[PDB]
């Protein structure tokens, strides 16, 4: 009756390329994550993550370039600081902060993208349904 | 090499020298990889290992040939080779391999498999006997006890030569792997 | 005064006790305290026992390590082969979890556990380190110059190699051991292929004595050509090979060298004033008397 | 809004993983969707015709194509959307192949169908909120810059100049030419390198469209495809060219290259051109064939004795107090041609490079064998100056090596140049024998295999074994090379008089600094990265920057020149047009929502944001040319006063909402 | 750059060999996927006059004006533009496929190296750039079913003849490519005589998902899936016997590594054996590709294949050589043998380069002006070389050479004057 | 391999297996080239000859090894090899 709802927000220049490379190389993984594709992860506002979690994302993933490998010289440092602060907010509002993570996937790491997909799915399955969906009523 | 004739000297003389795909033992290769903890399947036969070996200039021992046998799975060619026990484990090959392989670790794994199939020189078994009895590969004798006394040291070192209660623990360790029960059996012959 | 558990393997106590006696005395003269290891055994000798069974090699080396773990002390060694066994099993079991598990459930039959809390040092490594006794402290402790003696160093193989597994630096032409011999006042000489194996490792000493002796004889020829008056070494295996094997070479071949073979601890004792009788130089196959005439 | 959904089968690549019929029916029942339809190959001409017919018939506002990746087919379907009466940017893709089919092929079909429905729903939700953008066109300055004066830089500069574009040629060293100027002969044809290159050096030096700036570096670069404001450091050469002397007022001239200055200078230092084998004074030229024959002064080693100025006399070319001058130049495109250096092979201690006298590397051998080198072209042993009779060549020295010391790649030309050097020794010293310790002879190019055949015919010995270690004989200084002859099956001990290491190559010194100034990334190997490894080996991901030569990866002089001309053509494409269109992803400030806090200003790496006066209120101002569309500022601004043009917050939030719609 | 350009192609579609490739070394990208974008650009560019299925009859002139006469071969089918010009408002060919659905003639497809059928009216593959459905007049029987199927579009003109056009051009770029050397001459490898011996372009079509099979590599002899595949490297190359080529074909070591990877990943448990004599992975990321293939578990046997025998019943192939590093002869029995054959200049390339006045190399490829410092231009002014026609090369090197040639051809056009 | 011991069995056991440049006989190579009338110095050790030999699968005879000995001048290694008389002169290698 329950299937995890995981949302990914992946940059265009390394994480979308890595997911595309995994697909091209035919690396299988479970069909639980759906992606949004912004240009950089610097674009990811905090309110995007919080909006996802309040609509009912059982998990949220944000994937971007490695440090020093952003297409736009430093846009993922901003995203990293923002996601550290988001981890702190979710812990202090009492939602489980491991529902959220930020992975750094390069353009050539299709295998690592597959492993990230598998691990995110496993972690959310262990965690269970998000509590917001029943706390709303 | 036409077929088996069952005349042992002619079989030895006309042994098929030609490698077939029936000669490969992937299980042998996987056991070697596991035991050696090295990337042995990645050798590209540069010859640096043999060029550095100190045993090669005076024998038929070729570590590169052993690496090739490991890669191709030539069990019963690698294990029965009498030049498997000429490696001094000097680690020069491992020091210089461009692929980060430990050929001497491959040699060690091969020696373990040879022991498990009962090919092993007798000095190894005698050392097993000595370590089982006293815990020491090179044990003390009367003349060395006298020499130590004349020096001023105790007649026996602080080892299991003077604390024989740890010998029982050493013996249980050896018996768990059955090393003594195999060494004595092989020696009996 | 730094304190270390003194492992003391098989050959030094049972064939060359002067090596261990001088080890304790000289280490105490410099700021090091060598404590007996309680019931230590053969470090499962890496060649003759590792060639047979790696799992029992691991188990016995781990037992030797957990003795000093219970003692809560750092191991100090004087043998390159013992260093290989003890230090390398310590390093492997500090990082490989399934091997830790296997060794621990083997050792649990004797009420004994490995946790990986101590470090393993070679005595020459300690003598070279600057935090512990350094080269300058060795020079200070030296009281008999030992001048006018040409001395050839044999590093061995299991201390420094492979350099991807150790931390002593260059294996092609190290000079650190040459500095320790130069501290004593003896001039260390360089010979062809100085980093060659002595031939006794891996059980070859037992399996094929002629092969091992040929490997040793290549070294002895190079050393005589250089003009050495003694061969310092940091391994009782290598000392046994260079000492017995000279006699076996004299009998199996027709080669005579009469080159004394001494452990570095024995030379350090000679430099610090210990007597030849107190060093038991009469227990070597090759007479040291010409070298003693030169340096005394 | 009215959206059309067109679902490609990709010729069973997608229909073999999901139910396309079900996806299409779901798209039909989706809100805002006017038409939903499918086709086998939507990227083909019938597919574009299908899109266009649907647009015309159903009066479509936007188009959603459920197909392969946007990174593969945005241009195709944007042009298909334009042809049909829409804006190109009323289009959005739903990647249901490379992220649905190829990853959920096996044993899971209704799950892949549900994922496809979700992706189509999110795409439709975004496209129902997309609106019209027009790409920005920016003018292109009609100049070009080429950094590097090697063969690749000189070829690119000559190509651009002869196409008519004014070009700057920046070289850090006092002369152009590069490594090929150091080469003595060239494989596979055995031509003299300087003889074939000097004509082209003269062309570069005389071309009116080339501004040759030697002994100059690039301090900083800012700008974009349109205008690059490049600041150059004119290092204090210490000597004036005739033009600069006349400008400063000295009628008699500047430097004519007479050589009296270096004839009287008392300082003597190693010559970097000769890899240190040869002396040169404090005032010097590398070799007699340098293109600007202008005699740099080495100020790190000059003692200001003033003898040089007395020797120069009335020419008055020497100014010992000269300082680093800075110049700012505006250019349209830039070509990077930084070349390479030899990997430090003294780290491989088993081959006693620095510790044995008679072990050298291949550029030192090339200088020793050249007739213009420190010797009179006579190869002699460094240890004693005697002529060698046996020479060993260690191929793969530090290459195809995974130990962490050497390089894991092949340096491409080291097998060929070792064959050349073996030929040169066997023909220059009568009776000398060349031994090549090799591990895969790699003679792949045109006439290379024939060159290999000819060298073996002349009698070089090929021993297939990687050298294990090298020992030096204490008295004769001869080198004992130990390896195994893998084909013979025995160890060997070859005693040679001279050992030559064919060392690996690595990116030049400072190349990483320069490519970070220009915004170029690096490869796995450490060389500069190209836009697409197959179909675009010259351009980089940053627009207006192009690669040429060994700086992108090791190559022979033929391949280097082909790459250099390709880069010159790519750099000429936007200059000849004069326009170039930027992607309309810029940030746009909504002023009557900006509060003027100024906090976003420091979040732009490109300094596109600033605080300015509009209607009395202090609001933020975007330099739309400098913006690159990253979105950092617009993801920061708390009040929502920054709008990202094709990825607006309402659009992204509509995508999120559509994902959670059930 | 702005110059109007004519693109002459003898075949009904652009693309070349890279359109036949399945995946590309060392990046393993799909060849059609990376090239289809550029084919669309060429087909849409207003400055390019794409003239497919056309040859060059004669060339006269010089650097200034080349009076080039083209032969527009009778395609048999009208593009929409030509149909409107001739007066048919309804259009020409839209690529529906009804014609080939009803054609009764069936002939081998040269794009699929003959493995696959195609009607008398046909396209090579579904991704051809001009999707215009040539008629093969050497094999058409003029049954007229195709015109009835085409109907009101009226795109098919079965009586069309070779039209001739004369075009004046300033410069010319030659990019004729290559073909595979005929390896049936090397009788010891039973290429034509044993069923399960193929060459590398046939293997690439068999392994492609758009090929005659559904992308499934099967044995030609019986249609069963192979489990052991051998790759004979250097097949006809570095050979001084007079049968093969004395040069290296440059890319055959790399494409054999690619094919070994493809079989080991597509057939679970299949093993690839490469009988090699100098693995040549010299380019960027090539050595890493070689390392990765060995890691995935291809067997590298350093020995040139001596001869191949076919088992009479199983149709398996016994490959005989020596493992030179092991030091023993070998007899590896494989289900499928792939020959990495040498490449040679395309058919008719010598005729075309004599029309344009270009000479040949020792190797037989077109000669360049200066082998080091001018690898694109030829000695005859106004003619430039690009691609494998000047010598074998990978797609990266080919593209660099092509852009270099385009730059050299643009130099005199942009100036507008040349001095003789 | 340290030196000559003059104990024949130990000399046989510890024969120096390591090729030196003193082992090459260019006169031997030139005599072979003259008598054979073939370009033997141009072998690049591909192994086709051994792969085709009918004597190789049943003996230690390696024609490629003999070619290598010819190239390197290993007289007293080639001539004394008892597998010099196992060639049937079938000419498959030459073919
Ligand atoms: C020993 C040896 C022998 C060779 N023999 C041959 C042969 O026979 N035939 C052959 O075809 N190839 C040969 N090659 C290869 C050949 O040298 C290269 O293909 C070629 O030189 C590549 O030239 P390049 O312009 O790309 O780089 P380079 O020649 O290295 O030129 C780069 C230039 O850029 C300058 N530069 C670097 N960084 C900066 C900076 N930050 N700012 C400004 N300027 C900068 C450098 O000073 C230099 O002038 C050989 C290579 C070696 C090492
Ligand atoms: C089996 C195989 C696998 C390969 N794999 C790879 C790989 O993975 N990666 C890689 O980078 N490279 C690979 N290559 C090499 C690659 O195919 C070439 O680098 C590339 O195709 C060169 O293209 P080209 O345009 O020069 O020649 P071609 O692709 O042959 O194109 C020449 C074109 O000109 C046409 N033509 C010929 N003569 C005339 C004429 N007289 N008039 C008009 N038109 C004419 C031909 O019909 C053809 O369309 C492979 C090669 C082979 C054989
Ligand atoms: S050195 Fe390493 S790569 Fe070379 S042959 Fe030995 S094991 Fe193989
Ligand atoms: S470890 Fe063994 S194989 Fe390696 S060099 Fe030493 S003796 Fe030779
Ligand atoms: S648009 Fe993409 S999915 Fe559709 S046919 Fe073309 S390549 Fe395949
Ligand atoms: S003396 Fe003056 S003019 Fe002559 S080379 Fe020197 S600087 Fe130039
Ligand atoms: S000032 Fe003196 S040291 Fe400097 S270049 Fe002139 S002569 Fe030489
Ligand atoms: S080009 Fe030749 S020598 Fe250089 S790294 Fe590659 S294989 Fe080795
Ligand atoms: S756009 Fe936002 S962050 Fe920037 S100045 Fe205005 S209110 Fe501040
Ligand atoms: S999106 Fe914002 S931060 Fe990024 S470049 Fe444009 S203005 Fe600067
Ligand atoms: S039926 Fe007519 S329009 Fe359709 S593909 Fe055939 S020729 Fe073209
Ligand atoms: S006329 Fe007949 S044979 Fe020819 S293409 Fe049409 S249907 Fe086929
Ligand atoms: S590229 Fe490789 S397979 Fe092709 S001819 Fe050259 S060496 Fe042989
Ligand atoms: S002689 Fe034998 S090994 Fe040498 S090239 Fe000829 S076939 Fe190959
Ligand atoms: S002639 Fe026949 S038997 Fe003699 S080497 Fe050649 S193949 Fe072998
Ligand atoms: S481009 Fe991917 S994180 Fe910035």
């Amino acid at each position: 009756d329950w299937k995890p709802q995981i949302l990914a927000i992946i940059c265009n220049w390394c994480s979308y390329a890595g997911a595309d490379l995994a697909g091209g190389a035919r690396i299988q993984y479970p069909p639980t994550v759906r992606a949004i594709r912004v240009m950089c992860t610097g674009r990811v506002d905090m309110l995007f993550i919080l909006k996802a979690f309040v609509e009912g994302a059982d998990g949220v993933l944000v994937s971007g370039c490695h440090f020093g490998d952003c297409h736009y010289l430093e846009g993922n440092y901003k995203a990293a600081k923002r996601m550290f602060m988001i981890k702190n907010l979710l812990r202090n509002i009492g939602l489980d902060d491991r529902r959220f993570r930020m992975t750094f996937v390069s353009a050539s790491e299709g295998a690592k993208w597959g492993m990230v997909m598998e691990d995110v799915t496993n972690t959310i399955k262990e965690l269970g349904p998000s509590p917001i969906k029943e706390f709303k009523k | 090499a036409a077929k088996s004739y069952n005349i042992p000297e002619l079989d030895k003389k006309l042994a098929d020298r030609r490698y077939h795909l029936s000669d490969t033992n992937p299980e042998f290769t996987q056991k070697i990889l596991k035991t050696s903890r090295t990337i042995a399947n990645m050798c590209y036969q540069c010859g640096t290992c043999t060029g550095s070996c100190p045993s090669a200039p005076r024998s038929s021992y070729r570590i590169r040939l052993f690496m090739r046998r490991c890669v191709l799975g030539l069990e019963n060619e690698a294990l029965t080779d009498p030049d498997l026990w000429l490696c001094t484990t000097c680690y020069s090959c491992t020091d210089r391999c461009p692929r980060d392989i430990a050929p001497t670790d491959v040699i060690m794994a091969m020696r373990n498999l040879a022991f498990k199939r009962d090919i092993v020189p007798k000095n190894f078994l005698q050392t097993v006997q000595l370590i089982y009895n006293s815990g020491h590969g090179v044990p003390n004798n009367d003349v060395n006890r006298a020499a130590r006394t004349k020096l001023g040291l105790p007649a026996d070192p602080p080892t299991t030569h003077s604390y024989p209660e740890f010998v029982k623990g050493i013996q249980k360790i050896i018996d768990h792997y059955e090393l003594k029960e195999n060494a004595d059996r092989i020696l009996k012959g | 005064m730094h304190e270390y558990a003194f492992f003391l393997g098989c050959i030094a106590p049972n064939r060359y006790p002067g090596c261990e006696a001088s080890a304790i005395k000289t280490s105490e003269k410099v700021g090091i305290k060598l404590l007996p290891l309680k019931g230590a055994s053969c470090c499962p000798a890496p060649g003759a026992f590792g060639s047979i069974d790696l799992n029992v090699w691991y188990a016995m080396a781990a037992r030797n390590l957990v003795l000093a773990e219970e003692m809560k002390k750092d191991i100090a060694l004087i043998c390159n082969g013992c260093y290989k066994s003890i230090w390398e099993v310590n390093h492997i079991l500090k990082h490989n979890d399934e091997l830790r598990d296997n060794v621990n459930e083997v050792l649990a039959e004797i009420d004994m556990q490995f946790k990986g809390t101590i470090d393993v040092w070679h005595l020459a490594e300690l003598y070279y380190d600057d935090k512990v006794c350094g080269v300058q402290k060795i020079k200070d402790s030296v009281t008999t110059p030992l001048s006018g003696a040409k001395v050839a160093a044999h590093y061995g193989c299991h201390l420094m190699k492979p350099k991807k597994e150790r931390h002593f630096g260059d294996t092609e032409n190290p000079m650190w051991f040459e500095e320790l011999i130069g501290a004593l006042g003896a001039e260390p000489i360089q010979y062809r292929n100085k980093m060659q194996c002595c031939g006794a490792g891996g059980g070859v000493r037992g399996y094929d004595i002629v092969h091992a002796l040929d490997i040793t004889n290549e070294k002895l020829i190079n050393i005589q050509e250089a003009g050495a008056d003694a061969i310092t070494e940091l391994c009782p295996f290598c000392q046994l090979q260079f000492d017995r094997g000279q006699i076996e070479i004299k009998e199996k071949f027709g080669d005579v060298y009469n080159i004394p073979v001494l452990h570095y601890n024995e030379l350090l004792g000679l430099a610090q004033g210990m007597s030849p009788q107190d060093l038991a130089l009469d227990l070597h196959a090759i007479d040291c008397t010409p070298f003693l005439q030169k340096v005394l | 809004p009215r959206i059309g959904v067109f679902v490609c089968h990709c010729g069973t690549n997608i229909a073999g993983s999901m139910s396309i019929d079900d996806v299409v029916n779901y798209a039909k029942t989706l809100p805002y969707v006017a038409v939903a339809d499918q086709y086998q190959y939507m990227c083909s001409t019938p597919g574009q015709k299908k899109i266009d017919d649907a647009i015309k018939e159903y009066n479509l506002t936007g188009v959603v194509v459920a197909a392969c990746s946007p990174r593969l087919h945005e241009p195709t379907f944007r042009t298909a959307t334009k042809e049909g009466g829409l804006n190109p940017f009323r289009f959005e893709m739903a990647n249901i192949r490379e992220q649905n089919s190829w990853v959920h092929m096996h044993g899971m079909w209704d799950e892949a169908t549900q994922k496809a429905k979700d992706q189509v729903r999110m795409a439709v939700a975004k496209a129902a909120k997309l609106e019209d953008l027009v790409p920005k066109s920016v003018p292109v300055e009609k100049t070009a810059m080429v950094v590097g004066g090697g063969v690749a830089g000189m070829q690119a500069a000559l190509d651009l100049a002869s196409a008519g574009i004014k070009t700057y040629l920046i070289e850090r060293t006092p002369t152009i030419g590069g490594r090929m100027s150091q080469l003595d002969k060239t494989f596979p044809t055995l031509d003299c390198s300087q003889c074939i290159l000097t004509p082209k050096m003269v062309d570069v030096g005389r071309h009116p469209n080339i501004e040759m700036m030697t002994y100059t570096e690039v301090e900083k670069v800012e700008g974009y495809i349109g205008n690059f404001d490049v600041t150059l450091r004119k290092k204090a050469r210490g000597v004036l060219t005739p033009t600069e002397a006349t400008a400063k007022g000295i009628v008699g001239g500047g430097c004519n290259g007479c050589g009296d200055c270096s004839a009287v200078c008392p300082v003597i230092k190693p010559n970097p051109f000769e890899m240190g084998m040869a002396p040169r004074k404090a005032i010097y030229i590398y070799h007699a064939q340098v293109m600007p024959l202008i005699y740099t002064v080495d100020f790190d080693s000059c003692v200001k004795c003033g003898l040089c100025v007395e020797a120069c006399g009335d020419k008055k070319a020497i100014d010992l107090e000269m300082q680093d001058e800075f110049i700012t130049v505006k250019v349209g495109t830039a070509v990077l041609a930084t070349g390479y250096e030899l990997f430090p092979i003294e780290n491989k201690r088993e081959w006693g490079y620095k510790q044995f006298d008679n072990v050298i590397n291949a550029l030192e051998f090339e200088r020793l064998i050249c007739a213009s080198g420190p010797t009179g072209g006579h190869l002699v042993r460094p240890s004693d100056g005697k002529t060698p009779m046996k020479v060993g060549f260690v191929l793969c020295a530090g290459s195809r090596d995974n130990t962490g010391i050497g390089k894991p790649y092949c340096s491409r030309f080291c097998c060929m140049y070792s064959l050349k050097h073996a030929h040169q020794i066997m023909e220059k010293i009568p009776g000398a024998v060349a031994y090549l310790f090799y591990m895969d002879i790699r003679s792949f190019g045109k006439m290379y295999e024939e060159f290999y055949y000819r060298i073996q015919h002349e009698g070089a010995k090929f021993i297939r074994g990687r050298v294990a270690n090298v020992l030096e004989d204490k008295e004769t200084k001869n080198l004992h090379v130990f390896t195994e002859d893998t084909l013979l099956g025995r160890p060997v001990d070859v005693e040679v008089d001279l050992l030559v290491l064919a060392a690996a190559v690595q990116p030049n010194e400072g190349a990483n600094e320069l490519r970070k100034k220009f915004g170029v990334s690096a490869s796995q190997d450490g060389w500069m990265l190209e836009a697409h490894p197959k179909l675009n080996p010259c351009g980089t991901t940053t627009a207006g920057v192009f690669l040429a030569g060994v700086c992108q990866g090791p190559k022979d002089i033929p391949d280097t020149v082909a790459q250099a001309e390709g880069a010159a053509s790519a750099a000429s494409i936007p200059i000849h047009m004069g326009e170039v269109e930027l992607e309309p992803y810029f940030a746009m400030c909504i002023d009557e929502l900006c509060a003027g806090c100024g906090m976003c200003v420091n979040l732009c790496p490109y300094s596109a944001l600033s605080l300015g006066e509009k209607n009395g209120r202090t609001v933020m101002v975007v330099t739309e040319a400098k913006c690159k569309g990253c979105g950092t500022c617009g993801g920061f601004c708390p009040g929502g006063a920054i709008k990202m043009q094709h990825f607006t917050t309402p659009q992204i939030v509509a995508q999120i909402d559509a994902f959670f719609a059930g």
